[PDB]
């Protein structure tokens, strides 16, 4: 059967028994930087198994009135194991990712989720002009919630769901690497993201490589059951990570 | 020197010309190239990707996300219509802003076939059959399921496979059609009807939703670039 | 140092043009708009395991 | 041999298809995999053999972006009391004009050479006395890479460019033009930048951080008429040898700022009477 | 070999003919068959041998239709109170001018490339005070394929073409010119269309249904003189690489509508005193 | 560059000239050709067809 | 990439000209007005059975 | 064979380096020898293998000095009461304009061909009555090698050059241009000359002694308008085929004389709070 | 004659063009060439020569020559900073006017590694050890010797060899950096600390000085010529 | 009498241009800015005895 999948990174394993295929970025698998594309001269460090492993990113509740959530990477892993330490101690970083989203429900539930990775998901403020701090869209592994109505608080991002916070139609996010979780036939989505950027390496604190979004297109529904909510969990594993520029701990 | 004479068109500035010009930064060393993932070489590659179609434009949608899901109910008359729409990918409000309509709106002519993919998002225990039909251009759109079944159609059975594809063939008198479609270049209608009806067991929701995806086939093509009418400004941005 | 290449013509009906470069910088050349290669698999088929159209998508 | 003669695709044809009755189900698929179905009309109905001569020549990114588009216009006067109003000073960017901005922002990263064309026109300002005789005017366009000196007045010393490129153009001739190579420090231009300037996530945010392309200055060389004359310059950009990566959906909301993504929420699309309405 | 050197008919000669006395009757025929007789003078009288060097070179359709002809002219002013009178907007068609219209309508279907030339002239409007000094004017010609945005005023945003082709031309130079390929959706242009727009035989009737070629817009770029100035533009078309099918008789009645065949009945020809009158 | 000098007739517009000019729609794909019946290549072909002559012009 | 062909001259009295294409679109070429083939049979002899001029038209 | 087809460096790559423990000490050296250390990062830390495609193409002296720079501008009037104010007379030198002067004085000796371009513009002087009609003006540029006759007025006989090269230029055309070979009596131009003119160490001192390049004169050919008109000429120099010897440090102090090295003492550089201050 | 048509850019004067032009002195005989010593063919050759860096800019220097020498004392706390500076070769006042900064100020982009050479000019009987460290860009410059030693550094032992070389590696996210450096293209800091302390015998001066030399490595390069902002005039020189 | 030579292009991606001289004086030619040879030893290593980087500078 092709509905069973198993993934082994480092000292951690993921098993799914009811799943769809695996989506691989833009057809490219993560890989190390080549000698003819590098620019930095000093030797890189490659922790390997110490950093390339699955980390569980806390959990959230799916209610009948949920609208959606987003996470920004690699900020979401900024304080997670030795990956966070290497991020803190090094000037430059580079790594691909494997994203696994778990959501399971009985045969009598219904609903559909879109899981999509958006590279360079620049977002606009709630009030045109003005400005917002780096806390309205990234504060660690905590998830940020979209809003059904138009946002009004000037201190946070425009969370109107139907625009995805980017000024574009929410229905066109299918162009990015994505997968659907349909409770009829699916329990988990798996996406492998290569490193995408305009430069060989970049500082992992200053720049958000990509944003993960989970959006319920068909809202959850059920009847006459004791289960009131459906938890959703996100797991992420860096791949082929390497760092450069050792400079004492700093943001 | 060499005798010459200038012809009409000298000293004109044509925005779509191809001529060589001097370089303002001689012997400039460009940065080495790098193979970033996801290179796109032709806009048809973008046009061939699926995108969700907002079919439920019922003029009283207080929630914008409600546009994407088509309602379905357990008890309905034996023959009933689920939805109906005009096949004007570049002009109809349904397809206007999709990932395909946006690309088409930059061009004047189009041709080729289209794919409509429907996905059932009900409970795993729900079941039903639907008839999806394409009616070529004519003086009257179909009014009942007997009228619809005379055209191109497919019977969709809901089961383990959640999705079915209606491939709209290219039936036209001309090689190309206008994006700003008029009566001369009409393209027809698409309608969906109950085939058997939706049946549910005890302990399940009484309503379900369907979604539609639109994309182009491998014989699709466009022509005659033009400016899109969707974006405009009144003053210089600052 | 003159390149000779075909010029675009319709359907299936001297369809040759000549080009010479005058400047020392490659940036001065004219647009190379005669290339028509394309490959949509990067966006339409990004899955790992190959899927056969005639076979069921799952199982 | 002096001539190098060694230097077309067509869409897929339609194959004849007959009646079928088998276990294969090309029409049934699963979108949950993220896979777009590759079915063709030949797989769901009987079709005739058709030869297609259509080509996708005009859809290439090279042709799509290979059109000159206006990016900036401004006015400057030959003589006036305000010193700042006798010359222009524009920080180069592509976000000023909406149409070309939207065309570019369909991709995340771009790499191309540039062809720049300048269109300059002049007109006499209205007044109570207009009778004068003035010879043909001449204009100078100066490009100052970042960090270079900037002129503060029409007759400053900075206009004596020894290393900054410049063009002198006389009215009545063809518009000025030039070519520019790929002048980015990175491996590609970035239309979007989801990041900050300072390492502690503070300061400027967005595309504004990576815009360091320089300035353009324009003046009348020595024209100073007894009566004011106003000139307008228009700048046109034309990408060449283009390459693009990571397509993204076209924008839906109207633009409101030249250096920000800020917007106002917009409906997904227009409405109709009901889900069955198909008439005009 | 760099040169491709590998890349004339004359009318039929007259053959000598002598006296004849036979059963053959070349002169007698029957027009009822729809057959035009192929007899020659050699078949009905004695003739000498003649070598003809005349050729029908100038009668080919390529040469017949290969002449530039005016198709439209209009005027627009640099400054005025009425906004609509400062620019032109013409829906492209070939029925406006009588001579080229009649030349084209000798055939039912045509297929050709096009060469378009623009002639622009300016003049100062009369008034009580004309003393002014104005630099050379500049003009823009914009082509908008069907469905594109249309400018509503001389300084609208639509004039910033990013994809619509345009030409900027300065007075005193050679006229503007360009080439256009065969841009019909069908396999050939149709001068006549005996049909309706709606499927139930209702709506528009005639050639008007198939005219979807777009529009042309023209303006002064930024010229705005203290005193009004009027400019006139003339458009000339010149078919190239022409092919024609199904010839039809030339029109007899004068034209009366630009988008209809309507006419007034006309006599077949002029009269004379009687059937035997042969004198002047 | 290459020295040159313009001769009489420069910048004139002669309605019967034959010169190359830039294309305003680069790389445009024309519709495939089709052999419609009744192609005419020379006007003499039309001139060689019979037509009824109105000889009886008797002014009444 | 240069074509050499004869130029029109009268009766029976270097009558060669050279042509080069500069643009990438075949629509930019000059008019091809040197072709002189013609065939009036389509309009003068549209009948099915061949008619011999010397023989009677009917019977 | 007609074509001579027989007619790129890249910086050094970085080699992989591992841990080391030995008696060699690449880092330790002695500057007292006048020797600049040739160590590379590979010699003091572990490094990866890097391929460098950077080139030093734009740093060559040919490209560094191969830009047109203004060297002189002056004004002359078509008609005036003062005879000396109707024409210009400039002794050629490169010390007038600061930027190109500093660019040149980075080397002690230079040898190059020259390309000279002239930009001329005209404007009407203000006055109580400006209404006139004047045809296009024409200008003459005359070069007089040292020792030749010099004109004393706008209509002198000396302007009838039989051997002095000259250029006649009409307004509205492209700027005038020419090429000049290496015209020094010595084997190279000298920017600096530490010596005297007389053999007993007396007289003129410095670069002024070796400047014997001639003069340039300019006038309106025959234009003499009823009302004054002022014209300005700008001269641009552009070295070609350059060779340089003996580099010297760039100047620090501002220039104060056109024919002397005189200066005012200047601080070495700007100051900061203390030797440890590193913040903004 | 030969038909032709002028394209945009005709009759323009571009200061960086390359065209042939007539000679005003035909058949002029130039003086024979002579091989003068010291030919320079590329400005990087000049940039690769050492020059003294004025590190001691303490805002109260009454004597200009005091800027070049860095003070050192016999008795100091166990860990103490000798000097600190920002690595902005084209913008920082320390490197602004050096032989390398002057060359850089004519260009907009730069890349490659750098050499800093330190020479001890004390008595022959004096001895000591110093730690010289380079800290890549970050949110905070090092404040103590433990913070500094985490980055690239070298321990310098003063002996018969009077000089030591700190080679600053090229660690950057982009191939090139702006000369007018901004926060996006920061380059880091350089600091020097006492490692053991300076010890002297009887009968020697209690203070000593150090000097710094700056130069570029063999992988250095520049790009994008521009006018230098260091020189200006208000009137024509006479 | 036509020279054909390569024109500058970036990194490692018809990159040929043609040049002809029209004037009789070599001073009229265009700038020869394609030469990239350089040698800094004249200014960096002007010493008499060769110094080995790995060996001590003195003794
Ligand atoms: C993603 C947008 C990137 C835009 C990059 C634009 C690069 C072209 C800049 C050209 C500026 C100089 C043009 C005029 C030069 C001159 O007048 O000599
Ligand atoms: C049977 C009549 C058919 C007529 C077909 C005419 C096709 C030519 C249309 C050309 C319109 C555009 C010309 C100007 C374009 C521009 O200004 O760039
Ligand atoms: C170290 C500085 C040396 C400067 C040498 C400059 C040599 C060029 C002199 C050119 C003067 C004549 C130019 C105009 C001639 C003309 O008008 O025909
Ligand atoms: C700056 C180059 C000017 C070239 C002028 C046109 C070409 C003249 C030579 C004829 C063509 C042969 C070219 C070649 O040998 O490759
Ligand atoms: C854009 C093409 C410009 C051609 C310029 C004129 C021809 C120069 C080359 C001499 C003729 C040889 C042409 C060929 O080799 O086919
Ligand atoms: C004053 C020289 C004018 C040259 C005109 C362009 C070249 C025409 C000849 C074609 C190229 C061949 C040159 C050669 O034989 O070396």
């Amino acid at each position: 059967s092709d509905r069973v999948r198993s993934i082994t990174l480092g000292n951690s394993t993921i098993t799914t028994q009811e799943c769809a295929n695996v989506v691989v970025g833009y057809g490219r698998w993560p890989t190390y930087l080549r000698d003819d594309e590098a620019t930095a001269e000093d030797q890189p460090t490659q922790p390997d198994v110490a950093t390339c492993r699955f980390y569980t990113l806390d959990s959230i509740k799916w209610e009948k009135g949920s609208v959606g959530w987003w996470w920004k990477f690699p900020e979401a892993l900024s304080d997670m194991g030795l990956f966070g330490q290497n991020m803190q101690y090094h000037y430059l970083g580079r790594a691909g990712y494997t994203i696994h989203v778990q959501c399971n429900a009985s045969k009598f539930h219904q609903g559909c989720l879109l899981v999509v990775c958006v590279p360079e998901a620049e977002m606009g403020g709630a009030v045109v002009g003005q400005a917002f701090s780096a806390t309205a869209m990234a504060n660690g592994d905590k998830a940020y919630e979209f809003t059904s109505a138009t946002q009004s608080d000037q201190t946070k991002v425009q969370t109107a769901i139907h625009n995805a916070g980017m000024g574009v139609g929410v229905g066109n996010l299918t162009i990015y690497p994505h997968q659907w979780i349909n409770l009829r036939t699916n329990n988990s989505a798996t996406i492998v993201m290569p490193y995408i950027n305009s430069v060989p390496m970049d500082n992992m604190f200053r720049h958000y490589n990509f944003t993960l979004m989970v959006i319920p297109f068909v809202k959850l529904d059920y009847a006459d059951t004791a289960s009131t909510y459906v938890p959703i969990t996100v797991t992420v594993a860096p791949m082929c990570a390497e760092y450069n520029g050792l400079r004492l701990a700093q943001a | 020197g060499l005798p010459t004479m200038n012809t009409p068109g000298s000293t004109q500035f044509l925005t779509s010309d191809d001529f060589q010009s001097p370089c303002a930064l001689p012997q400039f060393d460009v940065t080495p190239s790098m193979n970033i993932p996801g290179e796109v070489k032709n806009l048809m590659e973008i046009a061939e990707v699926d995108s969700v179609v907002p079919v439920n434009n019922v003029q009283d949608t207080t929630d914008q996300m409600e546009m994407f899901r088509i309602p379905v109910t357990i008890n309905a008359p034996l023959q009933q219509q689920v939805f109906g729409l005009r096949l004007q990918p570049g002009l109809d409000s349904v397809f206007k802003h999709t990932l395909l309509g946006e690309i088409l709106n930059y061009y004047a002519h189009w041709s080729g076939s289209m794919k409509l993919t429907f996905v059932f998002c009900g409970s795993a225990m729900a079941t039903g059959k639907f008839l999806i039909a394409y009616s070529p251009p004519g003086a009257n759109p179909p009014k009942t399921r007997k009228d619809a079944m005379l055209g191109t159609h497919i019977i969709w059975d809901i089961g383990l496979q959640s999705s079915c594809v209606l491939c709209v063939p290219w039936i036209s008198q001309t090689h190309y059609r206008l994006v700003q479609q008029d009566e001369y270049t009409s393209a027809g209608y698409v309608t969906c009807w109950y085939q058997t009806g939706m049946i549910v067991p005890p302990g399940t929701p009484n309503s379900s939703s369907i979604m539609c995806f639109a994309s182009a086939c491998n014989d699709f093509s466009v022509r005659m670039l033009r400016d899109t009418p969707f974006i405009s400004q009144d003053n210089k941005l600052q | 140092g003159a390149q000779v290449s075909t010029q675009k013509t319709g359907a299936h009906e001297i369809i040759h043009y000549t080009n010479i470069n005058y400047y020392k910088d490659a940036a001065s050349n004219s647009a190379n708009r005669q290339d028509f290669t394309q490959d949509p698999s990067k966006f339409t088929e990004p899955v790992k395991d190959v899927m056969i159209k005639s076979l069921p998508a799952l199982n | 041999g002096d001539v190098e003669e060694a230097i077309v695709v067509h869409v897929a044809d339609t194959m004849r298809s007959g009646p079928s009755n088998s276990a294969s189900v090309p029409a049934l698929t699963a979108v949950e995999t993220g896979h777009t179905s590759q079915v063709t009309p030949s797989d769901t109905m009987q079709t005739r053999h058709v030869k297609n001569y259509h080509s996708r020549s005009e859809s290439t990114v090279e042709n799509f972006l290979g059109r000159s588009a206006c990016v900036y216009m401004e006015e400057y006067k030959t003589t006036d009391n305000d010193v700042n109003k006798k010359f222009v000073a524009w920080p180069i960017n592509t976000k000023q004009m909406v149409q070309m901005r939207r065309k570019l922002e369909m991709f995340t990263y771009l790499r191309f050479d540039m062809e720049v064309t300048f269109v300059i026109t002049s007109r006499q300002d209205p007044g109570t006395t207009l009778a004068q005789d003035m010879p043909v005017l001449t204009h100078q366009i100066m490009y100052v890479p970042p960090g270079g000196p900037i002129p503060a007045k029409v007759d400053d010393y900075a206009w004596q460019t020894s290393t900054n490129p410049s063009i002198f153009w006389t009215e009545g001739n063809a518009p000025a033009r030039m070519s520019i190579p790929f002048i980015s420090i990175g491996n590609a231009y970035s239309n979007f930048y989801d990041g900050w300037s300072n390492f502690d996530q503070r300061g400027s945010y967005g595309y504004n951080t990576l815009n360091n392309l320089g300035h353009i200055y324009v003046r009348h060389v020595s024209g100073s008429s007894p009566h004011p004359i106003t000139s307008t310059i228009r700048v046109y950009f034309k990408p060449k040898h283009t390459r693009a990566w990571v397509p993204r959906p076209p924008r839906l909301c109207q633009y409101k700022k030249a250096f920000s993504v800020d917007f106002t929420p917009t409906p997904i699309t227009d409405t109709r009477k009901d889900i069955n309405t198909v008439t005009t």
